[PDB]
């Protein structure tokens, strides 16, 4: 799959194993990012509804594409969307699963173990996978193609046991919702910062949405800080507000410390602020 | 656990044409179902005619300016005719209700003790229409009927007849209303609002011909007499569905 | 000046106009977005920021007359709301059959929007149109049974409903208003 001058490939053989190669050939500046580095994906476990597809596509690749900002994405047989983060720096590159789409399919169905709906991926815009939700016994869509639905990316930190335990529509509690919002905001802030610093902005919207994303980052960190302070956990609260990015939201942590009556936490956060003035 | 909504809400904070158009259909839907002729929103309609004039010169200037992307021009065009339809229907409905209550309006002008006047109630064009319609109807019934009747019975603003000469609007006409609460989102400043059972607040109003108090919970639709709901509609708390 | 059939009520095409003047989620099939290297939309009765930022194969929110106008072009495809699914309509049918005295929590524009999207969007539904229109007709019929049951309580004082649709308000407006007006006239003549 190629997008503009970037080329992304997947190799497999019995004597080499699964791997990927990413390159940017261009009209000039011929640089190859990674050549046949191994690919973290699970091949399918090799009834006729799946065997009609796996005789046709043995690798389990539903789709292979780039994001709207140029980050590579792959959709394996385990129905998870893997994005390659920090691919420009080969010593910091990592593959981030940003959708375990079976889990969100189970989540929108009210906890029912649902089989008759599947995700057929097409594209990834920023925080949104465009994909046809195919209903029926077949994974693939038919010729009267419906409108591709939108699936917001969620970091897979959802355990089914706790969601079944609290719900005696699956409603996520505010603690792990803040946890996934914090993680998703952090990885999306990293991706937007890398694409804006390296490739620049292709529109005018990228700086303001990065600022709002850092805002949603700090709001989720304060909601984790509150659950830390509710359990009289001073050290976890200090570790949570130590990762707080902006100086605007530290005063909110001071007010939560005032509501939780932890004056040593107030003193250490003010020492953090003292380090932050210079 | 720690409730964090106020500090996060105060951290989040760290005239417009669409509202004018929503107010225009609020006036239109309140006008169409009401028996009483509603007060004229003079500033809103003056702003709407100024806006439609600026859009008319804008679309004509872009037509002089005529890649060919004609879909914004089509958006301008159906924009203009749908706004013209709304303004036309509102003025036509209130002109029909002017024609229904000509004698009531001329008595209300003739009574200096009453505080309601056509300068506060009607436009200049509507005042002109009502006045010259009253004179042309007057002249038609003098040279048609009232010339041949004696001095007691040519009066058209009569009151002491066996049946009342002058038309009167149905003040207790039943109308569908949907409560919106206050126009603003801040609920506590309304003195008439009061909290009830099951969480939902209501407005309490009294029907005097039965002498009963009735509760109008926020979020539900009713049919009520117009005299009961007149003071809430003039303060713009309900919408006439 | 006003016609007699438009005197004290709205015509259904005016209801169509009113529900054409709402926002709706939609998928553009054209790109009007300015890149880093075309007359603007510039509307005065709706926010044109979502229309200036129109991106192909994304979710945007535009007004419904623009939605129908662009669906006629097929430059942009209208997305059905959440309540226009088979599961949500079955949930509404179950709520109607569960509580006989109370109407279901349907939107005010549930008949007019359904008719508009049936006659204008024949290829824009994830669920099939067939059972969707069947459930729409079932909800319409059970709401008709509930308003027929509730019309036995025509009171001189007042009468309340919870979640009746605007099109059903124009269904039942002249009959209810005239009958209650004459009942009130009878009782006010009955007063000393």
């Amino acid at each position: 799959t190629a997008q503009n001058y970037r080329v992304f490939s997947v190799h497999y053989s019995q004597f080499h194993g699964l791997s990927y190669s990413l390159s940017e050939l261009g009209t000039s500046s011929k640089r190859y990012y990674k050549r046949e580095c191994p690919l973290p994906m699970s091949l399918p476990n090799i009834k006729d509804a799946n065997l009609d597809y796996y005789n046709f596509n043995p690798m389990g690749i539903k789709s292979l594409f780039f994001s709207s900002y140029g980050d590579p994405c792959i959709f394996g047989s385990d129905n998870t969307l893997l994005l390659l983060s920090k691919w420009r720096s080969p010593e910091e590159s990592k593959w981030l699963p940003i959708l375990d789409s079976n889990m969100e399919i189970w989540k929108m169905s009210g906890g029912k173990e649902t089989t008759d709906i599947h995700v057929w991926p097409l594209a990834l815009a920023y925080d949104t996978l465009n994909c046809i939700l195919v209903k029926g016994k077949h994974i693939w869509p038919e010729f009267p193609l419906p409108l591709p639905s939108e699936m917001e990316i969620r970091m897979p930190v959802f355990v089914k046991s706790k969601l079944l335990e609290e719900n005696k529509e699956i409603q996520i509690p505010v603690s792990m919702a803040a946890e996934e919002e914090y993680l998703r905001s952090k990885v999306l802030s990293e991706l937007l910062t890398d694409t804006l610093e390296n490739d620049g902005e292709m529109y005018g919207n990228e700086n303001e949405v990065l600022a709002a994303l850092n805002g949603a980052y700090d709001k989720a960190l304060l909601r984790l800080f509150a659950s830390a302070c509710s359990d009289q956990n001073v050290e976890k609260a200090l570790s949570l507000a130590h990762e707080l990015k902006q100086d605007r939201a530290l005063t909110a942590a001071v007010k939560i410390s005032e509501r939780a009556e932890l004056p040593s936490l107030v003193k250490k956060i003010n020492n953090i602020r003292e380090a932050r003035y210079e | 656990d720690i409730n964090i909504d106020d500090i996060l809400a105060e951290l989040d904070k760290e005239v417009s044409p669409q509202q004018d158009f929503s107010d225009l259909m609020k006036s239109w839907k309140n006008e169409r179902c009401s028996p009483e002729l509603l007060p004229y929103p003079h500033q809103l309609m003056k702003r709407l005619l100024n806006r439609i004039s600026m859009q008319s010169q804008l679309i004509e200037n872009i037509s002089m300016g005529f890649n060919e992307s004609k879909l914004p021009l089509l958006c301008m065009e159906t924009e203009l005719e749908r706004l013209k339809f709304v303004i036309r229907s509102y003025i036509r409905c209130r002109l029909s209700k002017i024609d229904k209550f000509s004698l009531y309006l001329r008595q209300l002008n003739e009574d200096e003790n009453s505080l309601i006047s056509l300068t506060d109630l009607l436009s200049k064009d509507e005042i002109k229409y009502h006045d010259t319609h009253s004179l042309i109807w007057l002249k038609l019934v003098n040279d048609s009927i009232l010339k041949y009747m004696p001095e007691e019975l040519q009066a058209i603003n009569d009151t002491e007849g066996s049946v009342n000469m002058i038309d009167e609007p149905d003040w207790n006409k039943f109308v569908f209303i949907h409560v919106n609460g206050p126009p603003d989102g801040k609920w506590n400043e309304d003195p008439l609002l009061q909290e009830n059972e099951f969480g939902k607040p209501c407005y309490t109003v009294t029907i005097p011909d039965l002498k009963e108090e009735v509760e109008l919970t926020i979020g539900s639709i009713y049919v009520m007499r117009y005299e009961v709901i007149r003071d809430l509609l003039r303060d713009d708390k309900v919408a006439l569905i | 000046s006003l016609p007699a059939h438009l005197q004290q009520t709205f015509s259904p095409e005016e209801i169509q106009f009113i529900v054409e003047n709402e926002p709706i989620k939609i998928f553009p099939r054209i790109t009007t977005r300015q890149k880093i290297r075309h007359t603007r939309w510039q509307l005065i009765t709706t926010d044109d920021k979502a229309l200036n930022n129109m991106v192909a194969m994304r979710s945007t929110e535009v007004v419904l007359w623009i939605a129908l106008l662009l669906k006629q072009q097929s430059k942009c495809s209208i997305v059905a709301p959440q309540w226009l699914t088979t599961k949500e309509l079955d949930r509404k049918i179950q709520y109607e059959k569960t509580h006989p005295d109370r109407f279901s929590e349907l939107p005010w524009n549930w008949l007019v929007l359904a008719r508009i999207l049936f006659n204008k969007a024949k290829d824009d539904f994830h669920d099939p149109i067939h059972e969707l229109r069947g459930k729409i007709q079932d909800l319409r019929e059970i709401r008709q049974i509930k308003v027929l049951k509730g019309l036995k309580y025509l009171n001189e004082s007042h009468l309340q409903l919870d979640n009746l649709s605007l099109l059903e308000i124009n269904e039942l407006r002249p009959f209810i208003t005239e009958i209650m007006d004459k009942l009130r006239e009878i009782h006010t003549a009955s007063l000393t």
